[PDB]
């Protein structure tokens, strides 16, 4: 069917440049207007740019006007977005969208690709235990996964053998430009002498793996 | 007789600077009776580009003869196009009303781009 | 430009109920209004174009109506996959093309009190010059909760951050973490660290606290 595959997104610093590609298939790429739409984390959809099927009619949103340049290559069935002098506010998932023949609504969308504009440098996380309290009923314990960049980190418990009752919270961006995150689990307080609980943290962008044992006291 | 529809078939029109731009528009009925007007832009800051009723518009020529009783073609031509003419152009049907004519239905609009 | 406003931001309905989402335009767009669906983590997809036309392959329970400045997207019977975010988009006035802010349809369920836990900073973290105090609120509904940090009875503003999970796939509840971040110096100047939680499911606010050094 209709397919739109995006690529090129990544982590860049303020003032630097990126290039996004949207490779199309399953339709005549040359006769459709194409658009870029972005969605900042936690925010709504925002129109970025559009280019006519012929490539000569082009509009930009005001917030990117003069920094972004849209273009297409019908010979390769790919749409491009050249982002220059990126700002922090440019951090978003970028979608490519195919317009309807007559009107400016979007019939098909790509899967999206993520652009992060940040000054922070790659840093693996420190992992600290959230020890269960000695007070038996039900007990909670966890791992505090603090000061890493960029996203994501993955957390598993007992190498995936512990899945029920686990909550791994969305990461929060602290003012230092680094991310932090807790992962907690509910366990029977009766089992705090029997079973051992280890959180396995994986931060691929820094080749960090930490396996931190969490125990009382 | 179906309800009146204003049809602008062209998403976009590309014109070289100095040439003449053609903006297509068709009304599917003559009820209600009332004039067609062309605007650039939407909202209260609309620029009046043409008015079938009254007024002088030296750059604008209608494709068809509007004085025809049966006419439904309201396409216009804009001569001596400069980059200042770029924008989205709307073909809007009005109905006579009390004292003045009031907006009835609008076409979807056509974007005009200069220098091909 | 034309501004689209969708109200409310969050719509709370039980499965199988009717959903009625509104989209109001600051000036008329006639019939040139589309609706998009965004399930969690997926790309948007077109549901409705021309205010009332159903897109190809879109289930029948979706229907759109309205014109001018007032539009409505209706879902006749909510299925599990319908709890998502919905955006309206106008294409009469352009450029720019503008979107509404989005309405998220959340699963309604009975009230669930949070279970509250507090965690002091570990000795390993104190050995690096910083202190994080974590307050956990587990499996509660609805989302609204007031989490209040007191250190030696002084209330703490500007040094905590909350994080909330999405509705659990099994029981549709939320969980929340509040993290108080202090320097190691500031943390040792005080003794009693308490997290106080007010929630509709609690007959009385619940407080968890610890004395530094056990």
């Amino acid at each position: 069917d209709v397919q739109l595959v995006e690529s090129g997104g990544g982590v860049v610093r303020p003032g630097e440049s990126l290039r996004l590609s949207c490779a199309a298939s399953g339709f005549t790429f040359s006769s459709y207007d194409m658009n870029w739409v972005r969605q900042a984390p936690g925010e709504g959809l925002e129109w970025v740019s559009l280019i006519s099927g012929s490539g000569e009619i082009i509009y930009y949103a005001d917030s990117v006007k003069g920094r972004f340049t849209i273009s297409r290559d019908n010979s390769k069935n790919t749409l491009y977005l050249q982002m220059n002098s990126l700002r922090a506010e440019d951090t978003a998932v970028y979608y490519c969208a195919k317009e309807n023949n007559r009107y400016r609504f979007f019939d098909d969308w790509g899967q999206g690709t993520l652009v992060t504009v940040s000054s922070a440098s790659t840093k693996g996380p420190s992992v600290f235990p959230l020890a269960p309290s000695s007070k038996g009923g039900t007990a909670a314990l966890g791992c505090l996964v603090k000061d890493y960049f960029p996203e994501p980190v993955t957390v598993s418990w007992n190498s995936g053998a512990l899945t029920s009752g686990v909550h791994t919270f969305p990461a929060v961006l602290q003012s230092s430009g680094l991310y932090s995150l807790s992962s907690v689990v509910t366990v029977p307080s009766s089992s705090l002498g029997t079973q051992t609980y280890i959180c396995n943290v994986n931060h691929k962008p820094s080749n960090t793996k930490v396996d931190k044992k969490v125990e009382p006291k | 007789e179906e309800e009146l529809q204003v049809i602008q078939p062209d998403k976009s029109v590309l014109v070289a600077a100095g040439e003449t731009a053609t903006l297509r528009c068709t009304a599917t009925s003559l009820i209600p009776v009332g004039p067609i007007q062309w605007f650039r832009g939407a909202g209260p800051g609309r620029e009046l580009i043409y008015n079938q009723k009254e007024g002088h518009f030296p750059r604008v020529t209608t494709v068809s003869d509007l004085t025809k009783r049966n006419n439904m073609d309201f396409s216009i031509r804009i001569g001596a196009i400069t980059p200042a003419d770029a924008g989205t152009y709307y073909c809007v049907k009005f109905r006579k009303g009390s004292p003045d004519d009031v907006e009835f239905k609008s076409g979807a609009g056509t974007e005009l781009s200069v220098r091909a | 430009e034309t501004v689209l406003t969708q109200s409310p931001g969050t719509l709370t309905l039980s499965p199988g109920e009717r959903a009625t989402l509104t989209c109001r335009a600051s000036q008329s767009v006639y019939t040139y209004l589309a609706w998009y669906q965004e399930k969690p983590g997926q790309a948007p997809r077109l549901l409705i174009y021309g205010a009332s036309s159903r897109a190809t392959g879109i289930p029948d329970r979706f229907s759109g109506s309205g014109s001018g400045t007032e539009f409505t997207l209706t879902i006749s019977s909510l299925q599990s996959e319908d709890f998502a975010v919905y955006y309206c988009q106008q294409y009469y006035d352009r450029p720019p093309l503008t979107f509404g802010g989005g309405t998220k349809v959340e699963i309604k369920r009975t009230v669930a009190a949070p279970s509250v836990f507090i965690f002091p900073p570990s000795d390993e973290q104190l050995k690096s010059g910083t202190a994080s105090v974590v307050c956990l609120l587990n499996n509660f509904y609805p989302r609204e909760a007031k989490v209040q940090w007191k250190v030696d009875n002084a209330l703490q503003s500007g040094n905590s951050q909350e994080s909330v999970t999405e509705q659990d796939s099994k029981d549709s509840t939320y969980s929340l973490s509040s993290t108080l971040t202090l320097s190691k110096a500031d943390y040792e100047k005080h003794k009693v660290y308490a997290c106080e939680v007010t929630h509709q499911g609690l007959s009385s606010p619940v407080t968890k606290s610890f004395n530094r050094g056990e």
